[PDB]
């Protein structure tokens, strides 16, 4: 979902 | 860095000139000094004003630039001199020519000497010429971002501090500050509202370095999670160190 890991 | 009380010491506005070019800079009772500067690519152009508050004529007055080694191979600046009698009343400009060759965290000093009533003055303030100056905001969509932000893969280009925030979070402000900072505020790139990503490249003379950053808010703790991921480990700690004390 997060885009960041 | 430096211990001790941090009054009538040579860095009192340093930190006001990191995301905003005018103003203030030093002011005692003889003296204000003023500046006004402008960058481009790794470019800039610092005017800086003398302003002589007395009723009396200035004499001998004297600017000078002072680096330290590592940082004289970083930076390079150049200026005209000023005329030395300053009438009272009267304000005098300065210009100060900028061109960053590589990455740097120190800070030239501006040393000001000069005779007032027939006495010695002297005075050394930080002149505020920081890495992110040499900002060239990178628009660019969500996608591109996370595209880039993921081909890091050296750990020592990533640098990350958490602490303590300083000054409100208020989001106009901030904003303000990160796009004062140099770098592009991408908007709507983390899924995160709260969070700021900001998307530039440093451009110095021998490197060009992508850096992408995000500011993560913690709004409880009034702390703030700053990661910077760079294409240099060294670009990454110093802009971590200059727009960690922001905000």
């Amino acid at each position: 979902s997060d885009p960041f890991k | 860095g430096s211990p001790g009380i941090r009054l009538g010491s040579s860095e009192d506005n340093f930190a006001r000139f990191v995301c905003k070019n005018n103003g203030v800079l030093f002011e005692n009772q003889l003296l204000q000094i003023g500046l006004k500067s402008e960058f481009r690519q790794n470019l800039g152009r610092m005017f800086i004003f003398y302003g002589n508050k007395t009723s009396t004529q200035f004499l001998n007055f004297t600017p000078t630039l002072i680096c330290a080694d590592d940082l004289q191979t970083n930076l390079n600046l150049q200026t005209k001199p000023v005329d030395p009698t300053v009438d009272g009343g009267a304000q005098v400009q300065q210009v100060v020519n900028i061109e960053c060759i590589s990455d740097f965290t120190e800070a030239p000093v501006l040393n000001i000497q000069f005779r007032y009533g027939g006495t010695f003055q002297n005075v050394s303030v930080k002149l505020p010429i920081t890495l992110n100056k040499f900002f060239q905001p990178t628009e660019m969509a969500s996608q591109d971002f996370f595209q880039r932000w993921k081909q890091l893969s050296n750990p020592q280009q990533e640098v990350q501090n958490i602490f303590k925030a300083k000054h409100p979070m208020d989001t106009e402000i901030t904003k303000a500050k990160i796009i004062g900072f140099g770098s592009a505020l991408l908007e709507e790139v983390d899924p995160n509202p709260a969070n700021f990503v900001g998307a530039g490249i440093i451009h110095t003379k021998t490197t060009q370095i992508g850096c992408l950053l995000r500011l993560e808010p913690n709004l409880q703790a009034q702390m703030y999670r700053l990661t910077l991921r760079t294409s240099k480990d060294t670009v990454s700690q110093r802009l971590c160190e200059l727009l960690s004390e922001q905000f």
